[PDB]
Protein backbone atom coordinates (compact mmCIF):
# COMPACT_ATOMS: atom_id res chain seq x y z
CA UNK A 1 0.00 0.00 0.00
CA UNK A 2 0.92 3.70 -0.36
CA UNK A 3 1.77 4.28 3.31
CA UNK A 4 5.08 4.45 5.21
CA UNK A 5 6.50 1.26 6.74
CA UNK A 6 6.02 1.36 10.49
CA UNK A 7 8.59 0.52 13.14
CA UNK A 8 7.69 -0.31 16.71
CA UNK A 9 4.77 1.17 18.61
CA UNK A 10 4.25 4.95 18.40
CA UNK A 11 4.22 7.00 21.60
CA UNK A 12 3.30 10.68 21.41
CA UNK A 13 3.60 13.12 24.29
CA UNK A 14 0.74 15.60 24.08
CA UNK A 15 2.09 17.64 26.99
CA UNK A 16 5.26 18.56 25.07
CA UNK A 17 3.78 19.52 21.69
CA UNK A 18 3.30 23.21 21.05
CA UNK A 19 0.20 23.87 18.93
CA UNK A 20 1.78 25.64 15.91
CA UNK A 21 5.38 24.47 15.42
CA UNK A 22 5.23 22.28 12.26
CA UNK A 23 6.86 19.00 13.19
CA UNK A 24 8.25 17.12 10.15
CA UNK A 25 6.22 14.30 8.58
CA UNK A 26 8.36 11.59 6.91
CA UNK A 27 11.10 10.86 4.38
CA UNK A 28 11.61 7.11 4.53
CA UNK A 29 11.05 4.80 1.56
CA UNK A 30 8.47 2.04 1.43
CA UNK A 31 10.81 -0.94 1.69
CA UNK A 32 8.60 -3.92 2.37
CA UNK A 33 10.49 -7.17 2.16
CA UNK A 34 9.16 -10.09 0.20
CA UNK A 35 8.93 -12.43 3.18
CA UNK A 36 6.88 -9.78 5.00
CA UNK A 37 4.27 -9.33 2.30
CA UNK A 38 3.27 -13.01 2.18
CA UNK A 39 3.19 -15.88 4.61
CA UNK A 40 6.71 -17.26 4.91
CA UNK A 41 7.39 -20.94 4.21
CA UNK A 42 10.68 -22.71 3.82
CA UNK A 43 10.07 -22.97 0.09
CA UNK A 44 9.37 -19.30 -0.48
CA UNK A 45 12.74 -18.54 1.09
CA UNK A 46 14.43 -20.69 -1.51
CA UNK A 47 12.40 -19.11 -4.31
CA UNK A 48 13.41 -15.68 -3.03
CA UNK B 1 9.11 35.96 -12.04
CA UNK B 2 6.78 34.13 -14.39
CA UNK B 3 3.02 33.96 -14.06
CA UNK B 4 2.17 30.52 -15.46
CA UNK B 5 -1.04 29.39 -17.09
CA UNK B 6 -1.57 26.09 -15.23
CA UNK B 7 -3.98 23.90 -17.09
CA UNK B 8 -5.26 20.98 -15.06
CA UNK B 9 -4.02 17.53 -15.95
CA UNK B 10 -4.30 13.84 -15.35
CA UNK B 11 -1.23 11.62 -14.99
CA UNK B 12 -0.54 14.36 -12.46
CA UNK B 13 -3.42 14.79 -10.04
CA UNK B 14 -2.75 18.53 -9.98
CA UNK B 15 -2.45 21.52 -12.27
CA UNK B 16 0.69 21.58 -14.39
CA UNK B 17 2.00 23.79 -17.16
CA UNK B 18 3.96 22.22 -19.97
CA UNK B 19 5.45 25.56 -21.05
CA UNK B 20 8.37 26.01 -18.67
CA UNK B 21 10.13 24.33 -15.78
CA UNK B 22 9.54 25.15 -12.14
CA UNK B 23 12.28 25.77 -9.61
CA UNK B 24 12.41 24.82 -5.95
CA UNK B 25 14.89 26.52 -3.62
CA UNK B 26 15.18 25.49 0.05
CA UNK B 27 13.53 27.88 2.44
CA UNK B 28 16.76 28.88 4.17
CA UNK B 29 18.63 29.49 0.92
CA UNK B 30 18.43 33.00 -0.46
CA UNK B 31 17.37 33.12 -4.11
CA UNK B 32 19.54 35.98 -5.08
CA UNK B 33 22.94 34.77 -4.12
CA UNK B 34 25.47 34.92 -6.88
CA UNK B 35 25.69 31.13 -6.73
CA UNK B 36 21.95 30.66 -7.10
CA UNK B 37 21.55 33.25 -9.83
CA UNK B 38 24.30 31.53 -11.75
CA UNK B 39 22.54 28.18 -11.58
CA UNK B 40 19.27 29.68 -12.71
CA UNK B 41 21.14 31.19 -15.63
CA UNK B 42 22.65 28.06 -17.13
CA UNK B 43 19.91 25.64 -16.15
CA UNK B 44 17.54 27.56 -18.38
CA UNK B 45 18.93 25.55 -21.27
CA UNK B 46 17.30 22.42 -19.89
CA UNK B 47 13.73 23.33 -20.82
CA UNK B 48 14.18 22.40 -24.47
CA UNK B 49 15.43 18.96 -23.48
CA UNK B 50 12.62 18.68 -20.95
CA UNK B 51 10.07 19.46 -23.64
CA UNK B 52 11.64 17.17 -26.22
CA UNK B 53 11.77 14.28 -23.78
CA UNK B 54 8.13 14.86 -23.01
CA UNK B 55 7.08 15.09 -26.64
CA UNK B 56 8.84 11.90 -27.62
CA UNK B 57 6.96 10.01 -24.88
CA UNK B 58 3.91 11.87 -23.54
CA UNK B 59 3.40 9.37 -20.70
CA UNK B 60 6.44 10.68 -18.85
CA UNK B 61 6.18 11.88 -15.26
CA UNK B 62 8.41 14.41 -13.45
CA UNK B 63 11.85 15.19 -14.80
CA UNK B 64 14.12 16.85 -12.29
CA UNK B 65 17.64 18.20 -12.18
CA UNK B 66 18.61 18.41 -8.55
CA UNK B 67 21.63 20.62 -8.24
CA UNK B 68 24.43 20.57 -5.73
CA UNK B 69 23.56 24.10 -4.61
CA UNK B 70 20.12 23.10 -3.33
CA UNK B 71 18.03 23.95 -6.38
CA UNK B 72 15.70 21.52 -8.07
CA UNK B 73 14.46 22.38 -11.54
CA UNK B 74 11.61 20.09 -12.55
CA UNK B 75 9.24 19.75 -15.47
CA UNK B 76 6.35 20.21 -15.99
CA UNK B 77 5.82 23.29 -13.91
CA UNK B 78 3.58 22.79 -10.94
CA UNK B 79 3.16 24.72 -7.69
CA UNK B 80 4.90 23.29 -4.68
CA UNK B 81 2.67 21.62 -2.10
CA UNK B 82 3.83 23.97 0.67
CA UNK B 83 4.43 27.65 0.46
CA UNK B 84 6.87 28.18 3.30
CA UNK B 85 4.92 30.83 5.21
CA UNK B 86 1.77 31.67 3.23
CA UNK B 87 0.13 28.85 5.23
CA UNK B 88 1.40 28.03 8.72
CA UNK B 89 3.07 24.84 7.43
CA UNK B 90 6.72 25.48 6.58
CA UNK B 91 8.54 22.94 4.44
CA UNK B 92 11.96 21.37 4.87
CA UNK B 93 12.79 19.80 1.55
CA UNK B 94 16.41 19.72 0.46
CA UNK B 95 17.20 17.97 -2.77
CA UNK B 96 20.58 16.99 -1.45
CA UNK C 1 35.04 48.19 64.66
CA UNK C 2 32.79 51.27 64.19
CA UNK C 3 30.63 49.68 61.46
CA UNK C 4 29.15 47.29 64.01
CA UNK C 5 25.92 49.06 64.90
CA UNK C 6 25.08 49.77 61.27
CA UNK C 7 25.44 46.11 60.37
CA UNK C 8 23.32 45.20 63.37
CA UNK C 9 20.70 47.63 62.10
CA UNK C 10 20.78 46.11 58.61
CA UNK C 11 20.55 42.55 59.89
CA UNK C 12 17.26 43.38 61.57
CA UNK C 13 15.78 45.32 58.68
CA UNK C 14 16.41 42.37 56.40
CA UNK C 15 14.84 40.12 59.04
CA UNK C 16 11.79 42.34 59.42
CA UNK C 17 11.22 42.65 55.69
CA UNK C 18 11.67 38.93 55.18
CA UNK C 19 8.90 38.26 57.68
CA UNK C 20 6.62 40.92 56.21
CA UNK C 21 6.98 39.50 52.74
CA UNK C 22 6.51 36.04 54.13
CA UNK C 23 3.20 37.14 55.60
CA UNK C 24 1.92 38.94 52.52
CA UNK C 25 3.25 37.21 49.39
CA UNK C 26 3.70 33.63 50.56
CA UNK C 27 2.68 31.07 47.99
CA UNK C 28 1.21 33.55 45.54
CA UNK C 29 3.57 33.27 42.57
CA UNK C 30 2.76 29.70 41.61
CA UNK C 31 0.32 29.88 38.69
CA UNK C 32 1.22 30.92 35.18
CA UNK C 33 0.02 30.92 31.58
CA UNK C 34 0.61 27.50 30.10
CA UNK C 35 -0.51 26.43 26.68
CA UNK C 36 -3.85 24.69 26.91
CA UNK C 37 -3.45 21.05 27.88
CA UNK C 38 0.34 21.24 27.79
CA UNK C 39 3.35 21.78 30.05
CA UNK C 40 4.98 24.39 27.83
CA UNK C 41 4.93 27.77 29.54
CA UNK C 42 3.65 30.42 27.16
CA UNK C 43 5.65 33.62 26.74
CA UNK C 44 6.68 36.05 24.02
CA UNK C 45 10.08 36.82 22.56
CA UNK C 46 11.65 38.79 25.42
CA UNK C 47 9.27 38.04 28.28
CA UNK C 48 10.53 36.13 31.22
CA UNK D 1 26.05 34.46 8.21
CA UNK D 2 28.90 36.91 8.58
CA UNK D 3 28.49 39.61 5.94
CA UNK D 4 25.56 41.67 4.80
CA UNK D 5 25.38 39.88 1.46
CA UNK D 6 24.84 36.60 3.26
CA UNK D 7 22.36 37.90 5.83
CA UNK D 8 19.37 37.95 3.49
CA UNK D 9 16.42 35.64 3.18
CA UNK D 10 14.80 33.54 5.91
CA UNK D 11 16.06 31.16 8.57
CA UNK D 12 14.73 28.75 11.16
CA UNK D 13 14.69 29.34 14.88
CA UNK D 14 14.05 26.48 17.29
CA UNK D 15 11.79 27.07 20.27
CA UNK D 16 13.05 25.74 23.61
CA UNK D 17 16.06 24.44 21.72
CA UNK D 18 14.12 21.59 20.13
CA UNK D 19 15.07 20.48 16.61
CA UNK D 20 11.46 19.58 15.72
CA UNK D 21 9.72 22.83 16.74
CA UNK D 22 10.84 25.64 14.50
CA UNK D 23 9.69 28.94 13.05
CA UNK D 24 10.63 31.00 10.02
CA UNK D 25 12.11 34.39 10.66
CA UNK D 26 13.43 36.87 8.10
CA UNK D 27 17.07 37.46 8.86
CA UNK D 28 18.40 40.99 8.98
CA UNK D 29 21.75 42.73 9.35
CA UNK D 30 21.22 44.46 12.68
CA UNK D 31 23.45 47.13 14.16
CA UNK D 32 23.87 47.24 17.91
CA UNK D 33 22.15 49.99 19.82
CA UNK D 34 25.13 51.28 21.77
CA UNK D 35 27.88 51.01 19.18
CA UNK D 36 31.23 52.78 18.69
CA UNK D 37 31.16 54.13 15.15
CA UNK D 38 31.64 57.87 15.67
CA UNK D 39 32.84 59.60 18.83
CA UNK D 40 29.36 60.72 19.78
CA UNK D 41 28.11 57.15 19.72
CA UNK D 42 31.22 55.99 21.51
CA UNK D 43 30.62 58.65 24.14
CA UNK D 44 27.03 57.57 24.65
CA UNK D 45 28.13 53.94 25.00
CA UNK D 46 30.83 54.80 27.50
CA UNK D 47 28.30 56.84 29.44
CA UNK D 48 26.03 53.86 29.85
Amino acid sequence: QPKPIGVGIPTINLRKRRPNVQNPKSQEPVTLDFLDAELENDIKVEIR
Amino acid sequence: RIKPVFIDDANFRRQVSYQHAAVHIPTDIYEGSTIVLNELNWTSALDDVFKKNREEDPSLLWQVFGSATGLARYYPASPWVDNSRTPNKIDLYDVR
Amino acid sequence: LPLFHIALLVLFMVIIYAIIGLELFKGKMHKTCYYIGTDIVATVENEK
Amino acid sequence: KMTEEECRGYYYVYKDGDPTQMELRPRQWIHNDFHFDNVLSAMMSLFT
